[PDB]
RNA sequence: GUUACCCUGAUCAACGGACAAAAGCUACGCUAGGGAUAACAGGCUUAUCCGCCUUUAGAGUUCCUAUCGAUGGGCGGGUUUGGCACCUCGAUGUCGGAUCAUCGCGUCCUGUGGCUGAAGGAGGUCGCAAGGGUUGGAUUGUUCGUCCAUUAAAGUGGUACGUGAU
RNA sequence: UAACUGUCCUAAGGUAGCGAAAUUCCUUGACUUGUAAUUGGCGUCCUGCAUGAAUGGCGGAACGACUGUCGGGCUGUCUCUAACAUGGAAUCUGUGAAUUUGAAAUCUUCGUGCAGAUGCGAAGGCGCUGGCAAGGGACGAAGAGACCCUAUGCAGCUUCGCUGGGUGCUAAGAGUUACUCUUAUCCUCAAGCUUUUCUGGGACGGAUGCUUCCUAAAUAGUAACGGGAGUGAUCAAUGGUACUGCUACUUAAAUAGAAAGCAGUGCUUGACUGUAAGAACCACAGUUCGAGCAGGGACGCAAGUCGGCAUUAAUGACCCAGGGUAACAU
RNA sequence: AUACCGGUAGCGCAAGCGAAUGGUAAUGGAUCUAAUACAACACAUUCAGACAAUCGGCGGUAAGGUCAAUUGUCAAGAGGAGAACAGUCCAGAGGCGAGGCUAAGGUGCCUAACAAUU
RNA sequence: GACACGUGGCUAGGGGUGAAAGGCCAAUCAAGUUCGGUAAUAGCUGGUUUUCUGCGAAAUCUAUUCAGGUAAAGAGUGUGUACUAAGACCAU
RNA sequence: GGUGCUCGGUGAAACCGAGCAUCCAAUACUAAAGAAACUUUACUGGCUUAGUACUGGGACCCCAUUUUUAGUAUA
C-alpha cells in the first residue's frame, strides 16, 4: 500500500474511468471467486488495507487472497495555511486508479456462500460499488 | 570561462600585406606556434601563417 | 524558441530548387534523387519536380526515402545534364517573373540608390566597399 | 477619437518614434562613407 | 506555427504551377503533333 | 588625420544590454490614484472543524448492541482554523461590557415517555417539548479560564462571533 | 549541580554587589503572606527567550496635579432608586440659521442580483396626515487620505551609497619680505543625485540567456514562482578526405546512427576568399538550411566530398576604445 | 481520379500496433462570394476580459479560484422562455400596423392555448 | 522669584529661537507668507458641448527601468489594385 | 540458367573456374515474425438534460485465411 520504489516521483492525473467490457482483463486469472468494482473511483491505501483486513476476518488459512491493486500513485496535498501557488505540495498518501470492470479481490475454493459473506463487509467499507464474479 | 585557459589568437601571413586569421587555441595543450597553410586573398596563393598575439 | 520541426511539402507537391521539403532531428527521412541534405538533416530540393515519399529496405528497418521526381514534360525537352540545367533555368526565371507580377510592386525588391554603383568587386555585387591598391 | 485614459489620451506627451524601450533604430551600424564628388555635378544624358 | 502572420506558401505554390504551365503546353502540343467531366444543359429549375 | 575592409574587448548574467557613478529611513510625513493590490466583514468553498449515521472488530466478571467506539465509507452546517479576492479605499466600530432585544434547538432546569446491570432514591443514555428561568462577585484590558457558594439550573448558538447618529 | 581540570573560532568572554525586573517566551515560575475566592503589587528562590560602575551598578531622608497596591472614616458610585430645587426641553407670542439634497408618490418577508434591495420576482399587508419621544435601517451625514499597494511622484532626515574644493582646517610652492594667492587632499559642514522588475496582497525567499523531455489534446503551435535533466564548453585533433579490423554502444533528453560505435592508420587545414537563387521561420532586430558560380587549394584511381565536429545549447545589438592593412589627405 | 504527413485515445507483459477528428497538395464544382485577397496607401482602436458546455494542469477529481485547448454567448445584443437573471435555450431589433405562420417553451387558474391521446 | 507685567528696541526663512516638544516664528510650518520663474510637472483622476447614415473590433502575441504605459504583429475603416482568386466550403 | 560462403584474377568494379541448400521437381507438424481481411466493443466527429433523444467513422487482442522463415520427421 506504499510506492515500493526509490524515487519520490510526482503524478499529473488521478482518474481511471474507461470500460473494458469485452474479453479485456475481465475474466479471473489467479483465483476462482472474484470481487470486482462497478464504477471508477480513485481509492486510497488506508481503504485498501481496511477492506483487506475486513474481508480477511472472514477468510480461513486454506484460502489465498489474491489482491489485484497496489498503492503506487503518490498524491500531493498542500498544508492548511499555504496560499495557492508556489509549486507542487509534498506527497501525502498513496492511491490507486479503479476502472469499472476491474476484479480487485479474487479467491480460491473457500465456499461461494462465505465469499459472498466477505463481499458484503468489503462493500460496507468501500467508497464505490462492488460486484460478484466467479470462474463459472 | 576563467577556468578554461583557451584564448583567441591571431595567425599572421608570411607572404606580406598583413592578412590574418583569428582562431582559438589551448596554450597548455599546444605550446607550439600555430602554423597552417591558409588562402591569402592578396596574393591569391596559399601561404603559411604563424601565431602572433 | 518554438523549434518547428515537421514536413513542409507533402508528396505530390511541385517543388523548385532550394525549397525545404522537411525539417527533422536526425535522419528519420533519408535523401533520394534530386534531393540535398543539410547540417541539421534538412531535406531541400535541387531540381524542379514533384516530391515523392517511398519506403525502401534499410540497414536498421523500413527506411523512408524522400525524393523529387522530375516532370514528364521535362526530360522530353532535354548532353542530357546540360539540357536539363537549361530547362530548369528557364522555369526558375519564369517563376520569378510570375511572382513579381503577383506581388504588384508593393515590396522593396531592389536597391536603386542615388549612390555610385553599390560597391562592386571584380565579381561585383558586394554590399561591402573594399579599397583597391 | 482618442480611446480611454492612456498616455495617447493626454495629448503631446509621447514622440511617434518611441517604441517601448527597445531602441531598434539604434541597433543598426553607422556608416560615415562620404560619396564621391560628381554627385554634386549636374548629370546630363547624351539622349537629352 | 505561432507567428500569427499570413503565410506566403499559397502564393509560392501558385507561382510554381503557373511557371511550369508554358513548358507543359509546349511539350504536350509537341507530342500531339509529332506522334474529363460530362456536363448537362443548365436548366433554370427542376420543378414544373 | 579622414574613410573603408579584416578583427578584437563586459557574469552590459536586470543576458533587446537608463541617460557617467551610485545605499536606506519616515509611528512627522505630503500629493495623485486603486476596492485593478491586502486588514476590520459581507459573498463562494468545505481541506480543517462540528453534528448525524453505517461497518461495527471488541471492551463491558460471560455476552457487539445498558453504556463506549477501533478502522474504513459517507450526508448535512459554515458558528472554528484556512483558501479565493467578488463588494465597498470620493476614509464607513470590529477582538470587550452596560442597558435592551428577537429567533433556532443540538434541553441545563421546570413538563415528560422508553431501555435500564431498574431496590424507589441516585444515575446513564434515548424519544417529544423552546412556555419562561438561568443568580454572586474576588482576579486577569480579556469574549478565553478557574475557584469562593449559593440555586431547579448557573445552556450553547444565529444575530456585519446582536447592539458608539444610546 | 561542575567548584578544578580537557578542547575549538576568538579584541574579550559580564567581578563583591543584581535579577520573571519599566525590561524573563514558557506563566496562573513552584515559596510565605495578602482575599472567602488574586494572572495586577509587596518580601525569597533560581532555569538571564532578549540584565548589570558611566547605556553609571547598591539602597536611603525630604519632595511629586507621576505610577501600582492595602487599612480607618465617609457617603446614592452601587444593592435600587425616590421626592424636591434651579435652568433648558415641551405650550403661546415676537425675532429667526445651518449640515443635507439626481427625481421621488420611498411597506414587510423570502428569493434573486456588482455577491446585505424602498424600486426586480412570488406572496401578503396598508383609511390619510401630523405633534411629542426612541434611534435598528436608509451601506445616515461630516474628510475625494485611518491602514495597504502603485507612481518617470515629492519632501526632510541618516550613512564605511556615488560624485564634487563649494565650506572649515591641513599639505606644497609664491608674493608683499602675521596676511594673501595658486594647486592638491584626508577627516568635518552644507548640498546635488541615485537607491529596478515578476509576485493568487505587500514584505521574505526565489528567479530573469539558451537546449531538451512531460503538460501539449497524433501537421505546426499552445500557459501557470507547473513538473524532471543540461548548458555559458571541449578539441590543431574530437576538423576535412581516403581507407583497415571488430560489433551491441554513441549523449544532457528526444530523434537517429553497421557507423554518426569502439580501436587505428596515410596525407592534409574547406576551422578558406567573394558570393548565392530559393525556402523554414518570423512583430522588428535578428535566427536557420542552402544547390549552384568564380578563385586558389586538400583528400581520392575515380565517383565525388570538404565554407568545422549526427543535430537541436556553449552566438551580447549599437556606441565607445584598441590593432593590422588599403586609399585619400597634410 | 486521390496521395503523403502525425504516433496521441484505446490495446499489449514488453517490443510494438493503432484510430476518429486533423494538416497539406492536386483535380472538379452554373456550391458560396451586395463581397473577398493584397497593399512600403492612409487613419485608428485594442494589448485588465468574464462565464457556460466538452476535454486538462495546479488546487481538495473545492472555490462566479487561477492557468491551457476547442466551441458559443456576453463584452459591443434588444426580443421570447428559464418566477426574478451579463455569460443558459430559442432568436440577431430600419420604422409603423388592433394581419398571418412558427422556434425555445407551453396547453388546470394567475397566464395565451385541446376533458387531443383520456 | 529659574517671578509677573507695561513701553520702545535686537535676532528672519535652509534662517532665527528653543530648561529641546519636530516646539514656536501673526489660526494651513521636519522648511513662514507674498510675488516672480509658471500656462512648472502629473504614463494618474475627472471632463469633452448639434443631428442623421454606413461599416465595425480587441482584451492574443513579442519587446520594454516594463507589465494599469508604450511600440510592432493579429483583428477595424476608408482608398487603390487584382483574380470567377494568394478566398471559403464540399467531393475524390 | 539462381542466389550466397570464401580461394584467387584484374581495374577500383563485377563476373569467372569449384560445391554444397533450394529456385523447379514435397508432405507434416511445431515456434517465430510480417500481409490482407473482418463479428463484437473500446475509442471518437456532429448532436447532446450529461446518452429508452440519436447518428457517422472505427480499432487492439483472440479465432479463422495466408506469406517469409527456422527446428523436428518421411522411403
Ligand atoms: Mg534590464
Ligand atoms: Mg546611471
Ligand atoms: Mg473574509
Ligand atoms: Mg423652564
Ligand atoms: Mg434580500
Ligand atoms: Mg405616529
Ligand atoms: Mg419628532
Ligand atoms: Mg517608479
Ligand atoms: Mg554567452
Ligand atoms: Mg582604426
Ligand atoms: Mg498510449
Ligand atoms: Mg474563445
Ligand atoms: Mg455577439
Ligand atoms: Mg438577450
Ligand atoms: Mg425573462
Ligand atoms: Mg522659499
Ligand atoms: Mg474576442
Ligand atoms: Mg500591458
Amino acid at each position: 500500500c506504499q510506492a515500493g520504489q526509490l524515487s519520490k516521483q510526482r503524478v499529473f492525473k488521478r482518474e481511471g474511468i474507461n470500460d473494458v467490457i469485452m474479453p479485456n482483463t475481465t475474466q479471473l486469472r489467479y483465483g476462482t471467486y472474484g470481487i470486482r468494482a462497478m464504477a471508477s473511483k480513485r481509492v486510497g491505501a488506508a481503504t485498501i488495507e481496511a477492506v483487506r483486513r475486513t474481508l480477511r476476518r472472514k477468510i480461513k488459512k486454506t484460502a489465498r487472497l489474491w489482491i489485484r491493486l497496489s498503492a503506487v500513485v503518490p498524491v500531493t496535498r498542500k498544508p492548511l495555511g499555504i496560499r495557492m501557488g508556489k509549486g507542487k505540495g509534498v506527497i501525502d498518501f498513496y492511491a490507486t486508479p479503479v476502472r469499472p470492470g476491474q476484479i480487485i479481490f479474487e479467491m480460491d475454493r473457500v465456499p461461494r456462500k462465505v465469499a459472498l459473506q466477505a463481499l458484503t463487509a468489503a462493500q460496507h467499507k468501500f467508497p464505490v460499488k462492488l460486484g460478484f464474479v466467479e470462474w463459472s | 570561462g576563467k577556468k578554461g585557459v583557451r584564448l583567441l589568437v591571431k595567425l599572421v601571413s608570411t607572404a606580406k600585406t598583413g592578412f590574418f586569421y583569428v582562431t582559438e587555441k589551448n596554450p597548455r595543450n599546444t605550446p607550439w606556434k600555430l602554423k597552417l597553410m591558409k588562402f591569402d586573398p592578396k596574393v591569391n596563393k596559399h601561404v603559411l601563417f604563424e601565431e602572433q598575439k | 524558441x518554438x523549434x518547428x520541426x515537421x514536413m513542409k511539402l507533402t508528396a505530390g507537391e511541385l517543388a523548385f530548387p532550394g525549397m525545404i521539403i522537411l525539417r527533422q532531428r536526425g535522419t528519420k527521412f533519408h535523401p533520394g534523387a534530386n534531393v540535398g541534405i543539410g547540417r541539421d538533416h534538412t531535406i531541400f530540393a535541387t531540381g524542379v519536380g514533384k516530391v515523392r515519399v517511398d519506403t525502401q529496405p534499410g540497414p536498421r528497418g523500413e527506411r523512408r526515402v524522400v525524393s523529387v521526381e522530375p516532370l514528364p514534360e521535362a526530360l522530353a525537352a532535354a548532353d542530357s545534364a546540360l539540357r536539363l540545367r537549361q530547362v530548369e533555368a528557364e522555369l526558375v526565371k519564369r517563376r520569378a517573373e510570375v511572382k513579381r507580377a503577383m506581388l504588384q510592386g508593393r515590396t522593396p525588391l531592389e536597391p536603386a540608390l542615388y549612390f555610385p554603383l553599390p560597391r562592386t568587386a571584380d565579381g561585383q555585387l558586394s554590399w561591402l566597399e573594399r579599397s583597391v591598391a | 477619437g482618442r480611446g480611454m485614459k492612456g498616455q495617447k489620451s493626454r495629448g503631446r506627451g509621447l514622440h511617434m518614434l518611441y517604441d517601448g524601450g527597445q531602441l531598434g533604430l539604434l541597433k543598426f551600424p553607422v556608416t560615415r562613407q562620404r560619396p564621391s564628388y560628381e554627385v554634386l555635378y549636374y548629370h546630363l544624358g547624351l539622349s537629352r | 506555427y505561432k507567428s500569427n502572420k499570413r503565410s506566403l506558401k499559397p502564393l509560392n505554390t501558385a507561382a510554381s504551377w503557373q511557371a511550369v504551365q508554358p513548358l507543359l503546353a509546349e511539350q504536350r502540343q509537341r507530342a500531339a503533333v509529332e506522334g474529363w467531366r460530362p456536363r448537362l444543359g443548365p436548366i433554370v429549375d427542376t420543378c414544373l
